[PDB]
């Protein structure tokens, strides 16, 4: 998985 | 939801819709309940208006609501279809919680309860109906014949007559029916309930249908041949 | 506030006439003429673009609308209740079929569903009939081509070919005469031109005309190529070009 | 465990069942009858999860005999086994699920034959020779595999049945308590005293 | 056509004033109170000679220390003693006691008033409500469509009502015994009821604080109908 | 005669439910333009300020609906400001579902639907006004779209509301009747909203003073409402020539 | 005919019959006004004394809004209460999504719109109450009027009730002797002498006064009730402007 | 598919890939990636060319070259080697099918053939 | 409020009668004449199309007879598009019954759940009353070949042959006196021909204006099949008994 | 005429004649006056029965320990509202431990009654209602109408031949405002008052209801012999 | 399972 700083 | 409020008060302290209800019921085809000493007979005319009917399936007047118990009426038919199909369910839910079926008293309380309930509720229009109800209480040689109409008020009757000339019929129950001796056999009752309604028929042919509920579940409908032996009987002790 | 009409507002009168249906199809003489010829190799739908401005842009305004690839629909009656139907119609066509079957529905069953919805309208709880009748045009593989018409009440009639609205009663015997069973599509459309102009008063050009056909696959009006089974849509409206053409050989 | 057994012989249906009924380590009864007359011509015997089998028996007994009154007519074996599958097979994917197996033993008097239906509660319906639910239906299957014929009578089928509940007993662990055997056929339904 | 919970200019509900003339056409009920306990009273006025008047309920039974007669469209007061039984069960579930006949009477009066466009139109029918409680003893309410219930010492309804109502405001006085008070029930019944009374076409019940609501036997009335006839004939 | 208090046809076919509302339209007695340049959309209406009590900054019948597309409304104002913030809350949603700007005929298109509801359900009355949404659509280019209580909408070259509308259509219509185009060829929007007042002027006969008249300009990527100062500028250029 | 017995009928006219019989119970109304100073707004009512058993100064007419925004309205009170109980709703929500306290021309939408929605349908009534309203936001002062039909604009000077045409003549002579202005403190006294002379209308039950402000200078640009001594000040003022 | 032909319809205007973007993203948000839908979303329309890609969980990002699926790291591998901006059509095809070469020879989830 | 503009489509007359439903009858009594016969080895269902055009595609065509599904026909009169809102409920509950019980629905138990729906309408919701009624063609394996009628009241009687529509009073006076119990088919199918030939309005019967379907026993052993006969099959059914 | 079928429906001079007929009700009804001082605030009401055999219809009803009410119409409708005020008085108790002011038991009042004179299918309440109460602010006494207005007074009567009691209390206003500590000459002066609306009929013991509510009083109700002091 | 590139 899930994208994701 | 369409809550109109189509039954109210008059002036003059009438519910007009529940009166004009009635009226549908005095149009309706006559029925008429005896009860003897061991049995209660049903007797239902069928107006000789449609020939050509195929009297297999053509809806029967009087419809068995359990093995017991069975209900005619006078009135609006498709009224009478949704009552009955009510009935029968709280037949079988009274024996699924309670563990025995219903007593005749306690199904008449019920339809009864559904007749009232249209009365004063929103949207609906009363049953263009009246019931006669008959049968025997589980474990009970008493013979039971309670009346209701679209109002909702219900009673017990050793004899009555319901639909359009009733009236005529009912003359003849009060004079011809002994209380103190009701009739003692099946024959005796069959006979009085045929009687009864040969003052309204017109043809004692196939305008008469009459079913017998005895006690211990023992319902049977007469046929053609059997009813036309009673209505040859009654007429030829008539010439004299 | 609520919708406190719940109760129907289309009854029965004495004479066992529903006044509004009736009332909805008076609506619909009042309307521009419209009609649809079928031919052997296709379908053609017509009507008057009755322009209400010069200003206007009568271009912007559809008359004639897909429903799907290879059904088209005209009207006569109220405008506003026709988009409407048109909207509800395109949808159906997908939520009750296609999302279903992955095909689009054939020609009698989207009428079908139109007519189930203008029948609501009938019947439904505080509303009015619509107030139009339609004429749809279509082709579907196991039917070949047909053309309907549906009314306010909600029942439909299938047609070798009719007209709707002002000059119908006219428009009607014209047809009986020249329809046969052996007109191509070109001679339908002759035969549409001939007949709608008897109901126009002014101008009769590509530019006042509304004319659509249901006939052969349109390849080129796919959008794309690489799927031999995908051929294109049935439903083809004519420019003004093409009207005016056919015009000239009238 | 309870033992439920069906064996469907020429002209008649038997079903045996266990008579006890046991929660954890305590033996509440040693009677019961996991039966319920569906109509005239048509037995229902259940097992499975205290409370939903009664419950399930005499919800499906009271549609059966609403369906009757209101017909006049008595619903065939097929009918009654195919609305009794359906109302488990709802079941399953239900809040809560009705965990009852039962064996829904007929006599069909238009084609005047009887019918054996083995349903489990997710809705699994097969119509059988014998059918049985539970730990006992493997050694029963594989004794009746043997011994099972068509043209088999009702007393030569209780005979079967009788071999099957002796063999039952010696090679179960559980104490059953028993069976209450009960025959359908074109008469009715009657309970076999003797057994 | 006009709204069902509309005001009349002189500030009364139609619906409820057009019930209460419904009310009028029902058959007579009499509630009295004494010390020793309250008398409830009703005339049967059975359609026919074939209606088993036994079979005509309108004395009914709401708890062991409350009793209930009505008159008027008698259909409509079933759903109000359901609501009565279940409200005088569900306080003792509560509670741990009997319900006072107050208590009671104002949770059957808070039906009357729901109806609009809830039920489609009022109740057609009165209720007499009799019973016991510690707090205030022996205790006769009368409970009307509009809402409104008043406490009597003694109350008539139905047709006969206004007639019996002053029969009722000489005979009554504080000191009244519960055979005196039966009597004066079957006096006042006997006078109002168009055919006369006898045990078959008239029903009694009283409630005491020791053996709590009863509906009289046939052949117990009829020995109090045989007493009356006497004493009255006795001057 | 019920069949004149609810949307239900009459005898003849009419809904007089919307032919009242349509009467309801010039109740206020104003007139509005729109008409298209080359790379703009040009809306005048006529403001009337009759009360002295009344702060002339807040008397207005023109909404920006959204960033391009403008909206002048004849017929009482309470409708107005229904149909405005109703047309704001539809091109917002429209953006949010569909990730573009939502155009000015398809505004229109489901403005009309709304209004063509009112004409098919009884409980919803038609709103009393006539909505003229202008635009530069990114696809169609300068866009003219006119809804009224019927739930009619179509295109306009130019078109014009209110009382006198037929004395201002007939100016218009004979004017493009001699340019034989679509538009007014002009490359700057202050020289076409000179030709709208221009042509406003002597369709009504009337003069105008900076405080009598109300003007709108959509652009390509915005719709905004010139002040009284900028209409002023306007008013000058015209008189000198 | 039948087009005035149901409110949503649009008359041949193209009018709704029912809007216009509510302007009758405004008209019936006490008066009340609203002034439009340098840097805010005043609000004054007439109360009239039915009898000497009313409690002076307990009955109170004028209603706040948040803390910034002022209401009075003249008709059927009960109604001009249900729609600052609606106001205060819309006020709140506005507040709690965005933060700062409602906008007075954002809040005099909200109003419109309700309002409006009460002329849409025959299960309503419309409102039976003219409305007068604003006070001080980011943008500065601003006054409303709002009728039942929905309509509402800004306004240098607002009244309504039985008193308005007397009322509506004396603010106009405000507007004309004033375009530079007027300060917080002078519409006060103004606000007084207006409500004393539209009272000429009601003359015959004696009144209460009742005022109140939202200037940025003089209550911070929050909504106060003018009290003691300036109250006193703006009646010895407003009684001397009669004699 | 199915909501954007009607969409298209209704607005009587070619749909454009934005419109088609944001009504998968919306969609599959609001089912929290239980919808396992990873999608590659081109196309052109009135306002030009765009390429987008869209995950399961309802996040879109915009690119000149992308790659999804379990060969998603050997097509990139290509892409990010080969890719060059102003490519050709015949350039664009060929780097294309290069990078689901490199997914059908090295990944065990990816093989047969190349769809374009 | 709402409630001046209510017609109240479900009260009683002062007579005791239903307002709608008698209205709705009266409606009906225009509607083209159908007629059901019951024979021994089969039933007929013959109906007449209203004043048709040359220019109507009658091969495509269905007004009159529809399918509920392989055992039960029902052929209407009245509004065309009410009977196709209650056609559909009926072929839903047919549907129902075979996935529930595993057994084609017997057809008075389909008759009887489409009657309680129009009683529905006459009781409750303040609708007006579908304006359609009913002749139901089936068979079953208890009863055999069926002949019902449904009307908008949603009461239902039982037949040997019946009419609906126009000219029921002439129509069920021919049936009453040519129709005899040992009846068969092609008889029947004679029967109901002539009777529509004598009541019709039209100058002349021919192909064009008919609807016609027979349920047999006619199919190869024992099954029963439904045939909606073609135009030209109707052309010749009327030359073979010598209409035309 | 034409415009009072229902409580939607104006009439053409702006009059709402459903809430007019419910104002009418409240004039039918048997009278009660209200009066306070700055200590205390009192309740008198004259009680109405059927006949001789009949109780006297209670006018009087608590709401809290600090506040109540007496009513003249439709009772059912008394009961409706007094709930309402006992709940929202209960609501202020329990949430912020804080006695329901007057006053805004009012404005509560006033907001319930006007919903019901708004919309289609209800009605208006057809009762006049006389609040009393004790809060932070001292005594008070509130005049409910079912139109929705709620007024604050010294004093007031509403009811039948109500207008004698009003005048009354209107000169004698200045004397029974300055009762202060005095409960019972408070009381004297109420019971003074609701004589001057009395015709026929006399003050008895089971007739007169009285309610007082002050500093150190809770709301208590004073019926039968309770009463014969003031008689 | 199920079909998953
Ligand atoms: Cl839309
Ligand atoms: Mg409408």
């Amino acid at each position: 998985x899930f994208l994701f700083x | 939801g369409y809550d109109r409020a189509l039954s109210i008060f008059s002036p003059d302290g009438h519910i007009f819709q529940v009166e004009y209800a009635l009226e549908a019921v005095k149009r309706g085809t006559c029925a008429v309940g005896v009860k003897g000493k061991n049995c209660v007979v049903l007797g239902c005319e069928r107006r000789s208006t449609l020939k050509l009917q195929d009297t297999r399936i053509t809806p029967s007047k009087v419809s068995k609501i359990d093995s017991h118990v069975v209900l005619s009426f006078s009135g609006l038919n498709a009224d009478s279809r949704i009552l009955i199909e009510k009935a029968r369910v709280e037949a079988q839910s009274h024996r699924l919680t309670l563990e025995d079926p219903v007593t005749v008293e306690y199904l008449t309380r019920y339809v009864a309860g559904v007749q009232q309930r249209y009365t004063q509720s929103g949207g609906v229009r009363p049953f263009g109906v009246s019931t006669l109800i008959a049968g025997f209480d589980p474990r009970d040689d008493e013979p039971k014949l309670y009346q209701t109409e679209p109002s909702g008020i219900y009673s017990s009757w050793s004899a009555q007559t319901i639909g359009r000339n009733s009236k005529t019929v009912r003359e003849f129950l009060e004079k011809n029916y002994d209380r103190k001796e009701p009739p003692a056999t099946v024959e005796e009752c069959v006979k009085l309930t045929v009687r009864s309604l040969l003052e309204v028929v017109q043809t004692g042919a196939k305008n008469i249908e009459i079913t017998v509920v005895k006690p211990d579940s023992d319902i049977v409908a007469l046929s053609s041949e059997e009813i036309n032996q009673y209505v040859t009987q009654i007429e030829q002790e008539k010439q004299e | 506030m609520t919708d406190r009409y719940s109760f129907s507002l289309t009854t029965f009168s004495p004479s066992g006439k529903l006044g509004q249906i009736d009332y909805a199809l008076t609506a619909v003489k009042q309307g521009v003429t419209s009609l649809g010829i079928k031919a052997t190799n296709g379908v053609v739908i017509a009507t008057e673009k009755k322009s209400s401005s010069p200003l206007a842009m009568s271009e912007t305004l559809s008359k004639v609308s897909l429903l799907t690839p290879d059904i088209g629909a005209v009207y006569s009656g109220m405008g506003p209740d026709y988009r409407v139907l048109v909207d509800k119609s395109r949808k159906v066509a997908h939520t009750s079929y296609k999302r279903i079957y992955g095909e689009y529905p054939p020609t009698k069953l989207l009428v079908s569903e139109v007519a189930k919805i203008m029948q609501e309208a009938t019947q439904s709880g505080g509303v009015r009939p619509f107030g139009v009748s339609l004429l749809i045009a279509g082709h579907d593989e196991f039917n070949g081509f047909s053309l309907y018409q549906v009314d306010p009440s909600g029942s439909y009639f299938p047609w070798k070919a009719t007209a709707i609205g002002k000059g119908s009663v006219a428009a009607k015997t014209f047809l009986e005469k020249r329809w046969n069973d052996e007109l191509e599509l070109e001679d339908a459309i002759h035969i549409a031109l001939l007949t709608l102009k008897e109901s126009v008063e002014g101008e009769f050009n590509g530019d006042t005309i509304e004319l659509a056909i249901i006939g052969d696959e349109n390849p080129d009006l796919l959008g794309y190529t690489g799927i031999p089974t995908d051929k294109g849509p049935r439903f083809r409206k004519l420019t003004s070009q093409e009207i005016n053409d056919r015009l000239e050989a009238l | 465990m309870d033992i439920i057994l069906g064996i469907r012989v020429q002209d008649s249906v038997i079903l045996a069942s266990s008579k006890a009924v046991t929660r954890g380590i305590s033996v509440l009864k040693d009677s019961d009858d996991k039966t319920r007359q569906l109509s005239p011509h048509t037995l229902m015997s259940f097992a499975g999860e205290a409370g939903d089998t009664v419950q399930f028996a005499e919800y499906i007994q009271a549609n059966i005999q609403l369906y009757s009154i209101r017909e006049d007519y008595e619903l065939s074996p097929q009918a009654v086994s195919s609305f009794v599958r359906q109302e488990l097979a709802k079941s399953i994917r239900s809040r809560r699920p009705y965990q009852v197996n039962v064996l829904i033993g007929g006599y069909d008097k238009k084609k005047n034959k009887p019918e054996l239906y083995q349903i489990d509660y997710l809705g699994t319906k097969v119509e059988l020779p014998y059918g049985a639910h539970g730990y006992s239906g493997f050694y029963t299957f594989s004794l009746l595999d043997h011994h099972y014929r068509p043209d088999m009578t009702t007393e030569e089928g209780l005979d079967l049945l009788k071999l099957c509940v002796q063999e039952l007993e010696k090679r179960m662990p559980m104490d059953f308590k028993g069976v209450i055997v009960k025959i359908v056929d074109k008469d009715g339904i009657r309970q076999v005293d003797d057994f | 056509d006009r709204g069902v919970s509309t005001f009349s200019p002189e500030g009364r509900l139609f619906q409820v004033e057009y019930s209460l003339e419904a009310i009028k056409l029902g058959s007579t009920a009499i509630g009295i109170a004494t010390k020793e306990g309250v008398v409830l009273g009703v005339e049967k006025r059975a359609t026919s000679p074939l209606l088993e008047s036994d079979s005509i309920e309108k004395i009914v039974e709401i708890d062991r220390h409350i009793g209930c007669a009505m008159s008027g469209l008698t259909a409509d007061a079933r759903s109000m003693i359901e609501h009565a039984r279940t409200a005088a069960v569900t306080h003792n579930l509560y509670y741990d006691e009997d319900i006072n006949v107050e208590s009671l009477t104002q949770s059957v009066c808070d039906l009357a008033l729901r109806f609009g466009e809830l039920m489609s139109r009022p109740f057609g029918v009165a209720l007499l409500i009799a019973g016991h409680d510690a707090d205030d003893g022996y205790q006769l309410f009368h409970a009307e469509p509009s809402g409104t219930f008043y406490r009597y010492n003694a109350k008539a309804i139905g047709s006969g009502s206004e007639g019996a109502q002053a029969e009722l405001l000489n005979e009554w006085h504080s000191s009244l015994t519960l055979k005196e008070a039966e009597l004066l029930v079957l006096k006042i019944l006997k006078q109002v009821m168009e055919e006369k009374l006898d045990e078959n076409n008239a029903q009694l019940s009283c409630i005491t604080k020791q053996d709590g609501f009863k509906i009289y036997d046939n052949e117990k009335t009829a020995e109090l109908i045989k007493e009356l006839k006497e004493k009255e004939a006795a001057e | 005669g019920y069949d004149r208090h609810i949307t239900i046809f009459s005898p003849e076919g009419r809904l007089y439910q919307v032919e009242y509302a349509f009467k309801a339209t010039n109740q206020t007695n104003i007139n509005s333009l729109a008409v298209r340049g080359k790379d703009c959309t040009v809306v005048i209406s006529q403001k009337k300020v009759p009360d002295k009590l009344l702060d002339p900054t807040t008397v207005s019948y023109i909404f920006c609906i959204s960033r391009t597309i403008g909206m002048v409304v004849n017929g009482p104002i309470p409708d107005a400001r229904n149909a405005a913030l109703r047309a704001k809350a539809e091109a917002a949603e429209f953006r949010y579902k569909y990730g573009y700007d939502m155009p000015c005929d398809v505004l229109a298109k489901r403005m009309a639907n709304l209004s063509q509801i009112y004409t098919q359900r009884a409980y919803m009355r038609p709103l009393g006004v006539i909505l003229t949404f202008v635009s530069v659509d990114e696809e169609l280019g300068p866009s003219i779209y006119k809804t009224d209580p019927a739930g009619y909408y179509v295109g306009y070259k130019a078109t014009a509301t209110g009382p006198k509308q037929q004395e201002i259509t007939t100016n218009l219509e004979n004017h493009f009747k001699k340019s034989k185009i679509d538009h007014i060829n002009e490359e700057s929007w202050e020289k076409v909203v000179e030709f709208a007042i221009t042509h406003m002027i002597d369709a009504l006969g009337t003069e105008f003073s900076k405080n009598d008249l109300e003007v709108g300009v959509a652009t390509k990527d915005k719709f905004f409402t010139l002040s009284a100062e900028n209409i002023e500028e306007r008013l000058v250029a015209i008189a000198e020539q | 005919t039948g087009y005035d017995l149901s409110n949503s009928v649009f008359s041949p006219d193209g009018r709704n019959f029912q809007v216009e019989y509510a302007v009758k119970a405004v008209e019936n109304g006490t008066t009340s006004i609203g002034i439009k100073c340098n840097d805010g707004v005043v609000f004054a009512v007439e109360k009239l004394i039915t009898s000497k058993l009313l409690v002076p100064q307990k009955n109170v007419k004028i209603q706040v809004v948040d803390r910034h925004i002022g209401c009075v309205y003249s008709g059927l009170i009960p109604d001009g209460r249900h729609l600052v109980n609606r106001g205060r709703e819309e006020a709140a929500s506005f507040k709690k999504l965005y933060k700062t306290p409602i906008p007075i021309p954002a809040f005099a939408d909200r109003l419109g719109q309700y309002v409006q929605a009460h002329t849409l349908y025959n299960s309503v009534r419309p409102f039976g109450v003219s409305t007068i309203f604003g006070g001080v936001d980011k943008n500065g002062a601003h006054l409303y009027m709002l009728e039942p039909s929905g309509s509402y604009w800004g306004y240098k000077g607002a009244a309504t009730g039985k008193g308005r045409q007397s009322a509506k003549a004396e603010l106009e002579k405000l507007v004309d002797h004033h375009p530079e202005g007027l300060s917080a403190r002078e519409a006060v006294k103004q606000a007084a002498k207006i409500i004393y002379l539209a009272h000429e209308d009601n003359k015959e039950k004696d009144f209460e006064l009742e005022i109140s402000w939202c200037s940025l200078s003089e209550t911070n640009g929050l909504h106060k009730f003018v009290k003691g001594d300036l109250l006193q000040e703006a009646i010895d003022f407003a009684q001397k402007e009669i004699n | 598919g199915s909501n954007i032909e009607l969409h298209s319809l209704y607005t009587s205007r070619e749909p454009r890939v934005v419109s088609a973007l944001q009504m998968l993203k919306q969609h599959l948000f609001k089912y929290q990636g239980h919808i396992g839908a990873y999608l590659i979303v081109a196309g052109v329309d009135p306002t030009g060319s765009h390429l987008f890609s869209i995950h399961a969980h309802g996040s879109t990002d915009v690119g000149y070259y992308l790659s999804l699926g379990s060969g998603s790291l050997a097509a990139m591998a290509v892409l990010e080697s080969h890719w060059k901006q102003d490519l050709t059509k015949e350039e664009a095809i060929k780097l294309a099918s290069d990078a689901i070469q490199a997914g059908i020879w090295n990944d065990l989830g990816s093989g047969s053939n190349v769809d374009v | 409020g709402s409630r001046r503009y209510d017609s109240r489509t479900t009260i009683f007359s002062p007579e005791g009668r239903l307002y709608q439903v008698e209205y709705a009858l009266e409606s009906i009594s225009h509607a083209g004449t159908a007629i059901g016969i019951m024979a021994s080895d089969g039933i007929v269902l013959a109906a007449e199309r209203k004043v048709t055009s040359t220019l109507l595609e009658q091969d495509t065509s269905t007004e009159k007879l529809y399918k509920l599904n392989d055992k039960i026909a029902v052929a209407v009169a009245g509004l065309t598009a009410d009977a196709e809102i209650l056609i559909n409920t009926a072929r839903i509950h047919a549907q129902n019954y075979l996935k529930t019980y595993n057994e084609d629905i017997p057809v008075e138990i389909l008759v009887r759940r489409l009657s309680d729906i129009k009683q529905g309408y006459t009781q409750h919701g303040g609708l007006r009353p579908f304006g359609v009624s009913f002749i139901y063609a089936g068979y079953d394996d208890r009863y055999g070949y069926q002949l019902y009628t449904s009307n908008p009241s949603g009461n239902y009687t039982g037949w040997k042959a019946i009419s609906v529509g126009a000219n029921t009073s002439a129509a069920q006076t021919l049936l009453q006196m040519d129709y005899k119990d040992d009846m068969k088919v092609d008889d029947a199918i004679e029967l109901a021909l002539k009777t529509l030939s004598k009541t019709t309005d039209s100058s002349a019967l021919t192909y064009d204006r008919l609807e016609f379907a027979t349920i047999r026993k006619g199919a190869n052993d024992g099954e029963v099949y439904q045939k909606i006969f073609k135009p030209q099959e109707i052309k010749d059914i009327l030359v073979k008994t010598g209409i035309t | 005429n034409n415009y009072d079928g229902d409580t939607v429906t104006f009439s053409p001079t702006g009059r709402l004649f459903q809430v007019e007929y419910a104002l009418e009700a409240i004039k039918q009804g048997s009278v009660t006056v209200g009066l306070r001082s700055n200590t205390h605030a009192v309740l008198v009401a004259l009680k109405r029965n059927a006949d001789e055999l009949s109780s006297y219809q209670k006018k009087i009803i608590k709401c809290d320990e600090h506040m109540g009410l007496s009513l003249a119409g439709l009772a059912p409708d008394a009961r409706v509202l007094s709930n309402y005020l006992r709940q929202q008085c209960n609501y202020s108790s329990l949430v912020f431990n804080r006695k329901l002011a007057v006053e805004r038991a009012g404005h509560l009042l006033c907001d319930k009654a006007q919903k019901n004179t708004q919309s289609y299918g209800g009605r208006p309440y057809g009762v006049g209602l006389l609040i009393i109460g004790y809060d932070k602010s001292g005594a008070h006494l509130l005049e409910f109408q079912p139109s929705g207005n709620v007024t604050e007074l010294y004093g007031t009567a509403i009811g039948a031949r109500s207008q004698g009691a009003k005048t009354y209390l209107e000169r004698t206003l200045d004397t029974f405002i300055k009762i202060d500590g005095n409960p019972d000459e408070l009381i004297k002066a109420g019971v003074e008052a609701i004589s001057q609306s009395l015709r026929d009929e006399s003050l008895t013991v089971d007739n007169l209801s009285i309610a007082i509510v002050g500093k150190d009083t809770p709301f208590t109700i004073y019926d039968g012999e309770a009463v014969a002091k003031y008689i």
